[PDB]
RNA sequence: AUAUCA
């Protein structure tokens, strides 16, 4: 069915960035330490909390 | 008066090598107040960055 | 995280694809949109926990 | 597509929208530690290691 | 006061495309030969 | 680590450093559960930390193999800082400090390494030689400039970095006799191959002449044509006959310039291989110019 | 206070040495080794000790031992705090000044404001946020590889038993 | 690099016409629109993929190995 | 340490 609106239509010049959903995810639940606060270690790199 | 045995060529090569690298422009492994960041890794993610 | 509504227990919901997946009248609270925000999740590990979550 | 997110034709995105490839470089050292100690280059078997 | 050569003193990096750098009187078929991006 | 309830000899243990365990990989039993991550742990100790900001760098990389263990700091200049302090302090670490000073020997090593464009492998081989056998009555009393001189050979002859003992004998000193018995009692306790790139490059010689050059080396000396003749002169030899063969040549008077060896003797050595030319070169070698083996002069 | 602060202890004179849980050490590889700050601060103390007691014992020149013990005091004085106003800084080999223990506590990733105020934690996770006009205002939509990390510790009981026994 | 086979938004092959429309060109001399239009590329989907190609290949191809 | 992300 027609819209009843008529929409913006037409071609824009659009850019991929370097921020992508999977390179960002990330989830711990008891995982590496650190040696002297014997606490989670840091980033996601690491497997930290 | 041996020559090789005067002038230490490691002075100026690894003195400069350090600066480039590192970016605490000055001398050397013993740097602070230095200025940090003056030397750094060129952005090659697109050709215009 | 400048307010108490910045922290709210939600249920969950698993669901595919990468993200964290928010109804959006719940956005202004925590001052979120999604331009590329991430947010944080925690979970209870006790029925105490859970109880504090779900009736506070 | 609402507060800044946006919809994506699937369609166009099997037909090559938006691809990249990506490539990042690994490396390693074979480091010498003094008179005797070598790193080396092998298949570790896990008996011995 | 009576009266009774050429020495190495260190390496300094080289600026790319600078004069001293090989890619400065380069053409755009020589680049390619050197595996650099013209 | 073994398992407490299964317990096989070849105890099969995996780390499962993401989960942060250590179990047994047949019964699946958890062994232990702190685990800590020891790359970001050594981070700490060996950064890239030299201003003085990050709170997770505490710690400092030492080198108990050269130095022992010396753990000691240096009174220096702050922030918030009077220049007088500093001077009666380190003035008081005067009177506090032989033997912990002859570690400025290491500092005679490093110069002369950097002085004969030596790498960072050799050095500490240098060092290591050096401090297992500068206090020893096996070397008594030995020219103290001769037995660091001898140490660097015994550092370079370990990390595969070709230098002739009269190499080092252009550094410091020697006296040849005198580090050459030096560099036999601490033992107790070259090839052709070696010279011919830098030779050839002096030589500005090419790829081709090198390489000729290092094959006919190798078969002279395979082949026994130069009964004991130093490896130098062969060389410079063996250069003699592969440059003459091909375009650029080069005469006796350079080459024995650039192998610091003299015409009379590479002439010596040259003459004994030469009878046997056809054997000693490359087999796809390219003989140019006008010199094929029958014409190689002989001399 | 007469039991637990008597002015005569702000003065040292023995000297409480922590423990490596307080300096952890690390053990590289047989030529490399890795020791805390406080380690080194420490062995710089004991040295300078070890001096000025053999100055004593022998024939004390006077001025060349409170010579020394200065250098004593500023040891043990830049061990608790090397951040010290008008005083040089330790400096350790590399240029960097010695990781004091005031420096651990003080700022924000001090030990106080950074491992206790606030802490890394475990079961936690995080991603991109996007909405959803099908979600419930209450719900949150849970990535299924999210999902299967975190975790619930949940007690066998007769009423779950079953169910906890096929997630199993 | 190397022209899309098929139009990203409607899925027109578009893999054949390149080599055609750089012909139109060149050899006809045509403005890039009309070329296009005689390629029967109509809906601007379409247009925009032969109309904006960056061939880089090309490029690509004069490094030796 | 610099760069960056909302
Ligand atoms: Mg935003
Ligand atoms: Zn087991
Ligand atoms: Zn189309």
């Amino acid at each position: 069915k027609k819209l009843m609106a008529q929409i913006f239509f037409g071609p824009t010049y659009y850019q991929r960035l370097r921020h992508m959903v999977d390179d960002k995810i990330h989830a711990r639940a008891r995982g590496p330490m650190q040696v002297l606060t014997r606490q989670p270690v840091e980033g996601r790199s690491r497997d930290g909390g | 008066f041996n020559m090789k045995l005067a002038i230490n060529a490691k002075t100026i090569t690894s003195g400069l090598k350090y600066a480039l690298a590192t970016g605490n422009w000055g001398e050397q492994k013993k740097a602070m107040s230095s200025r940090a960041g003056v030397s750094q890794v060129l952005n090659r993610y697109t050709y215009s960055s | 995280s400048l307010h108490k509504m910045s922290m709210m227990a939600h249920r969950v919901k698993v669901i595919p694809y990468s993200t964290f997946r928010l109804n959006l009248s719940v956005t202004s609270p925590y001052n979120a949109d999604f331009d590329g925000d991430e947010m944080n999740l925690h979970v209870p590990q006790s029925e105490e926990t859970r109880a504090e979550l779900s009736q506070l | 597509n609402q507060e800044d997110s946006m919809i994506m034709n699937q369609s166009s995105i099997d037909r090559g929208l938006f691809r990249s490839l990506f490539f990042r470089s690994y490396m390693d050292q074979e480091k010498k530690y003094g008179m005797s100690i070598t790193e080396t280059f092998e298949k570790p078997q896990r008996t011995n290691t | 006061k009576y009266e009774l050569g050429k020495v190495f003193i260190g390496r300094l990096p080289i600026m790319l495309r600078s004069k001293n750098c090989y890619l400065s009187e380069a053409t755009e078929s020589d680049l390619y030969k050197l595996k650099e991006c013209p | 680590l073994t398992c407490p309830e299964c317990k096989v000899y070849p105890p099969k243990i995996v780390e499962r450093f993401s989960e942060g365990d250590v179990v047994c990989a047949l019964c699946g039993l958890v062994l232990s559960d702190k685990l800590v991550d020891t790359r970001s742990e050594w981070r700490t100790f060996s950064n890239d930390d030299h201003n003085g900001d990050d709170p997770s760098r505490v710690g400092e990389a030492s080198n108990p193999l050269l130095d022992g263990n010396n753990l000691s700091t240096r009174i220096g200049k702050g922030e918030t800082t009077d220049m007088r302090f500093t001077k009666e302090l380190n003035k008081a670490q005067g009177k506090n400090v032989k033997d912990n000073e002859v570690q400025a020997a290491f500092a005679k090593i490093t110069m002369l390494c950097d002085a004969a464009e030596l790498p960072k492998i050799v050095k500490d081989c240098a060092k290591e030689a050096y401090k297992l056998c500068h206090d020893e009555k096996t070397l008594k009393g030995k020219s103290m400039e001769s037995i660091m001189a001898a140490s660097i050979l015994i550092g370079c002859r370990r990390a595969e970095v070709a230098r002739t003992f009269k190499e080092i004998q252009s550094l410091i000193h020697v006296k040849t006799k005198e580090f050459g018995k030096t560099l036999n009692i601490m033992k107790n306790i070259a090839q052709n191959l070696t010279y011919i790139p830098r030779f050839c490059s002096h030589l500005g010689l090419p790829m081709q002449v090198t390489t000729s050059a290092e094959y006919t080396a190798k078969k002279c000396k395979e082949i026994k044509e130069i009964a004991g003749k130093s490896p130098i002169t062969i060389a410079v030899v063996s250069i003699y006959l592969n440059i003459l063969l091909f375009q650029i040549p080069i005469t006796a008077a350079k080459v024995g310039q650039t192998l610091q060896v003299t015409e009379g003797t590479i002439k010596s050595g040259y003459k004994i291989l030469y009878e046997h030319r056809d054997k000693l070169v490359d087999p796809q070698l390219i003989a140019n110019g006008v010199v094929s083996l029958d014409n190689l002069p002989g001399v | 206070n007469e039991v637990f602060s008597r002015p005569e202890w702000m003065i040292l004179t023995c000297l409480p040495v922590p423990p490596p849980p307080v300096r952890p050490s690390i053990s590289f590889n047989e030529s490399q080794r890795g020791e805390d700050d406080l380690t080194f601060k420490l062995a710089d103390i004991l040295k300078a000790n070890i001096s000025l007691e053999t100055l004593e014992h022998n024939g004390a020149p006077h001025h060349a031992i409170e010579e020394a013990e200065s250098l004593l005091q500023f040891h043990v004085a830049t061990y608790m705090d090397n951040d010290i106003a008008g005083q040089p800084q330790a400096l350790q080999k590399s240029g960097r000044p010695v990781k004091s223990i005031r420096a651990r506590l003080k700022g924000k990733e001090g030990r106080i404001r950074g491992n206790l105020m606030g802490k890394r934690v475990d079961f936690s996770a995080r991603t991109v946020i996007s909405g959803d006009p099908n979600l419930e205002l209450d719900q949150v939509g849970v990535p299924k590889s999210i999902a299967k990390t975190l975790t619930y510790p949940e007690v066998v009981t007769p009423y779950n038993i079953d169910r906890l026994t096929q997630l199993v | 690099m190397i022209v899309p086979v098929r139009c990203f938004s409607c899925g027109k092959v578009v893999g054949d016409k390149w080599e055609s429309y750089l012909n139109l060109l060149q050899e006809d001399e045509l403005d890039e629109g009309t070329a296009l239009s005689r390629l029967g590329l109509k809906r601007y989907c379409c247009r925009r993929m032969i109309l904006t190609h960056v061939d880089l290949i090309e490029k690509f191809l004069r490094y030796n190995p």
